[PDB]
RNA sequence: GUGGUAAUGCGCCAGGUAACAAAUCAAUCCUCCCACGGUGAGCUUUCUUUUCACCAUAAUCCACCUUGGGCCUUUUUAUCGCGUUGUUCGGAGCGGGGGCUCAAGAUUGAAAAAUGCAGCCAUUGUUGUGAGUUCUGCGCAUUAAAGCAAAAACCUGGGGU
RNA sequence: CCAACUGCAGACCGUACUCAUCACCGCAUCAGGUCCCCAAGCAUAGAAUGCUCUGGUACAUAGAGAAAGGUAAACUCAGGGAAGUCGGCAAAAUAGAUGCGUAAGUUCGCAAGAAGCAUUGGCUCUGAGGGCAACACAAAUUGCCAACUCAGAACUGCUUACGGCGGGGAAUCCAACUGUAUAAUUAAAACAUAGGUUUGU
RNA sequence: GCAAAGAUCUAACGGAGAUAUACUCAACAUGCAACGUUGGAUACUGGAGCGGGGAAGGAUUUCGUGCCAACGGCACUCGUACACGAGUUGUUCGGAAACUGAGCACAACGUUAUAUCGUUUUGUUAGGAAAGUGAAGUACUGAAAAGGGGCAACAGAGAACCUGGGAUUAUAUUCCAAAAAGAAAUUGCAUGUGGG
RNA sequence: CGGGGAAACCCAGGUGGAGGCCUGUAGCGAUGCUGACGUGCAAAUCGCUCGUAUGAUUUGGGUAUCGGAGCGAAAGACUCA
């Protein structure tokens, strides 16, 4: 698992040609965007709703987005 | 244990496939004798020692 | 640890306070012998180790089937539960009613 | 094993598994690629 | 009839031993419906098996004798079996009590109450056993600061 | 009572090579896990002193 | 290939790791006890702000305070100073001021709540102190007419290519 | 040519169960024998010994039940106290901790726990033993807090009352000492030993 | 004779294993004794354990459904017994591939009427010519490097993986499927991106 | 480290933790009851009592030496009842 520290490096790895899937976190105060990829899981956390909505926003149509819930028992 | 050759387990599982009694038609078959196993062979009562 | 106890100071055991606060407990009794009770925790509510007597330090109020306990003395949550389960075992109602907390200061009364 | 499956049913393996068992044969766990329905290529089968 | 195969099965999904796992004795039928791990979860769930707590152990009379022994009760000559080094050794008073003193005697030449003349004459008496306590080093130190001041 | 734990990668004995700790996981459990061993690091020649090396 | 007065930092041949003992004193993980608090259950004729259970965090990575060793540079020490529970160290460089390194911890994050546990589509969710534990560190002085295996595999340098 | 990223691939054998008062050896599901790891609470010096939560068990043919005589990892016994017997065999007996005190002999290390005398419960108190936080010399003081041991006093009680735990003294013979040793009748004064001497080279 | 290892009691359910009767007779004096499961009670083991895992040895004794002739020195509705049907999943765990030790003894040479004998690690076989290679220049071809080939440790050396699971009747650091419950590490060979 | 001494050295208080040292578990053995048993639980076992318990110590696996031969802290002990 590795930490991106900032937008323009993490559009750089979600564009790569093996970023499988976004996963999408939400926590009681900040949000996670969670890239697959192939080798590492690629994190990047936002404290910041307002911007948590551009970013889940500005997403490309060839990777799947997923909103990470508790799934069924 | 966990450990034995695999030409011993190959041994001990012919020993267990024979292990077994005789069908009941072969003593319906004409001119027979056989009536038990007679090679049958406990794991408490007679050791293989492979 | 520090200073060696005595026995006679066991005549005087004084609770903690609240430095700057004032804590509140409920207990939802909603669900005839709403009587009985607050006073029941007034003369039964022990304050520094000495049963009833309770001064302006521990206030009760009966409101709409619940019952109130405003203090500002340092006081467990399950102490309260502990006088509910000593109250329903003298009326014989415990294989019925049940206690069981609701939320951060607040229980409730329930059926088996 | 492999090989075989992909030879004898148009289907491919993504695992193999193998074990010996104590009378002295070999059985195989196969899973397929989930492109395949292994249902329906045991229903061409017969089993 | 047998429940034994339930009995085991809610053993090993409760996480238990057999002593603990409760099988209720008019559910019997129902009970014997059961052969596998999931329809044993299924009776739990239900109801008709449950998991007791443990038995009791408690630790409340050693607390009330500890209030005592801490006041000093029970420690006298006819209740002591081992020897005193065995119930406290002198090796481990020795070590407390010089490091006691070294830490002492470290604090006043940082602070500058002490010189190195003095530090090093007193850290050697203190290894040779001059000074039976914390106190006792005190007073030495505060003889010696008069004695200078009257003759300076 | 107490956990009691069991050895897990079917060695047995306790010599230099096979050290143990112990560890409780996510799930509430103490298990055993195995310590690796660890070198002296780099030396200057016996004959010289044997020595550690700085950096 | 390239920085710093320096300790040292960053992109065929010769050594090293593997590789080895005791005691003492500290010991981490983990276990046990206690204090405070939350949740469930037990006892209640009486007494008991009570008794019992539970309160969890795996490998692998990122960034970078404490203890213990080795060393550099500046001020140059002496009968004298520095230090251990302990049998000792110093012009072949003590102490102080600033640094460089290694070992072991810590603290941030990522993983990771999406998991686990317990009451019942919702609640809970823990932080401190003692004691015991051989990892580890105290670097390689246990009796000794006793002095404590080897090699594969791997690492660095000197040379020339 | 050098990381690192990415794509594809990652062969063979072992894997159930047991490890023992029923799974192995002893003709048997035999009170014998058989290597390693994890190891809780209280008493206490404690891996002694007694009792207990977790996990485990109620399986070893039973029932009724005052003979004599037995076996026991079972007890007592007035008065006397080895008179018993080849022989104090067996049993009794001593007993923890702390203070005081301790002979001949001696290779100076011991002998020695020599021998012997005294105290010990319960309750309510008192003192001693620490940590870190705030050229000028009583910060020689203010606050907060832990963990147990030792010593002294008053009052009060005994039917001497769990377990566990040396009997002692004066002499003779032999062997210096620790050790080894007739598996299944001999553990010794026998063998070994350090030390001494001789022989061959 | 079946006497060491302290010990069982009670109700309900199950079972052919009962509450089983000729006159007469309400019931006792005419069907006894003994068993499996669940609940409750009472005790024991007492962490150097009638706890939980392994080596040697054993080899299906493991799991489920039946059955009760023989066997479990008493008994059985029960069984490690008997019948039928099932169960052991690995790039990373142990071994091997691939180390060396106390040692062994193929080749070589010697000996013996006779090899079925001896030597074979004190750096090392044998009167002894035991090396078959990279590189340069498409396999080919031919310079250097004394001391032949191999075995012997499942507790020494070596060794890239961790937790969660509502995932079994029985296996699991081995099984789980694209949200792989998931997160990693590592070897070989090829792509391309940056740098030589 | 204190005291004494002209000197040589002497007296005393601590620290430290040596030993084929002492008491005592596990382990390794086997003194006495001439106890139990003696068609046994057993072709050598059981109970209590007892020796040793940091060493010339106990123990797993591997390896090496045998039949007129081997091995022996030596009993003609032991070499699968
Ligand atoms: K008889
Ligand atoms: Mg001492
Ligand atoms: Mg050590
Ligand atoms: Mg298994
Ligand atoms: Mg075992
Ligand atoms: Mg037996
Ligand atoms: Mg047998
Ligand atoms: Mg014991
Ligand atoms: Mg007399
Ligand atoms: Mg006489
Ligand atoms: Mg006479
Ligand atoms: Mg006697
Ligand atoms: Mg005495
Ligand atoms: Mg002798
Ligand atoms: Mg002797
Ligand atoms: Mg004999
Ligand atoms: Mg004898
Ligand atoms: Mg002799
Ligand atoms: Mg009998
Ligand atoms: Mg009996
Ligand atoms: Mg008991
Ligand atoms: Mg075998
Ligand atoms: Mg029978
Ligand atoms: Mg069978
Ligand atoms: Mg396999
Ligand atoms: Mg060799
Ligand atoms: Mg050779
Ligand atoms: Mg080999
Ligand atoms: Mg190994
Ligand atoms: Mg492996
Ligand atoms: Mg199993
Ligand atoms: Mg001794
Ligand atoms: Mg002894
Ligand atoms: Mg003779
Ligand atoms: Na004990
Ligand atoms: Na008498
Ligand atoms: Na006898």
């Amino acid at each position: 698992p590795r930490e991106i520290k900032t937008l323009k490096e993490f559009l750089a790895i979600c564009s790569r040609k093996d970023a499988r899937c976004v996963k999408v976190k939400h926590n009681p105060s900040a949000t996670k965007f969670k890239v697959r990829c192939s080798r590492y899981l690629y994190t990047l956390v936002v404290n910041d709703k307002k911007k948590a909505d551009k970013i889940e926003r500005s997403i490309h149509p060839s990777v799947k987005k997923i909103a990470v819930t508790a799934r069924s028992h | 244990g966990r450990f034995k050759p695999l030409a011993v387990k190959k041994k001990y599982a012919k020993k267990m496939n024979q292990n077994k009694p005789v069908p009941y038609w072969i003593r319906l078959r004409t001119g027979n004798r056989i009536k038990w196993n007679e090679k049958r062979r406990h794991w408490r009562r007679t050791k293989l020692n492979y | 640890v520090a200073v060696r106890a005595k026995v006679g100071s066991r005549s005087y055991v004084r609770q903690k306070q609240l430095a700057k606060g004032k804590k509140v407990f409920k207990i939802d009794c909603s669900i005839d012998v709403l009587g009985n009770f607050e006073q029941f925790f007034q003369d039964n509510t022990k304050l520094n180790g000495r049963k009833g007597k309770l001064s302006d330090k521990v206030r009760l109020s009966m409101n709409d089937n619940v019952l109130t306990i405003s203090t500002t003395m340092a006081y467990r949550k399950k102490y309260f539960k502990y006088l509910t389960k000593k109250f329903l075992k003298k009326k014989d109602l415990r294989d019925w009613i049940r206690i069981l907390a609701t939320g951060k200061g607040t229980y409730q009364l329930k059926y088996f | 094993i492999k090989k075989a499956m992909r030879k004898l049913y148009q289907v491919k393996a993504v695992k193999v598994n193998t074990l010996i068992r104590p009378d002295g044969l070999k059985k195989a766990y196969i899973r397929l690629s989930a492109a395949h329905d292994a249902l329906d290529t045991a229903n061409k089968i017969g089993l | 009839v047998s429940l034994k195969l339930q009995a085991r099965l809610a053993s090993s999904i409760l996480g238990c031993g057999r002593a603990r796992v409760w099988l209720d004795p008019n559910e019997a039928v129902e009970i014997q419906n059961a052969n596998s791990r999931k329809s044993v979860r299924k009776l739990i769930k239900d109801g008709f098996i449950i998991r007791k707590p443990v038995k009791v152990h408690s630790r409340a009379r050693w607390r009330k004798m500890k209030e005592a022994k801490d006041m000093g009760r029970h420690n006298g000559v006819g209740r002591r079996e081992g020897s005193r080094e065995a119930r406290m050794p002198s090796k481990e008073l020795w070590m407390r009590r010089l490091r006691i003193l070294r830490r002492l005697l470290r604090k006043y030449r940082a602070d500058k109450k002490i010189d190195r003349h003095v530090y090093r004459d007193l850290y050697m008496r203190a290894k040779g056993n001059v000074f039976r306590n914390k106190r006792n080093l005190v007073e030495h130190i505060h003889k010696i600061k008069n004695e200078k001041k009257k003759e300076r | 009572s107490c956990p009691r734990v069991q050895y897990r990668r079917r060695m047995h004995y306790a010599t230099r090579g096979n050290r143990m700790k112990m560890v409780r996981t996510p799930g509430n459990k103490l298990v055993m896990q195995k310590r690796a061993k660890r070198s002296q690091g780099i030396h200057t020649p016996w004959v010289l002193g044997h020595k550690r090396l700085g950096g």
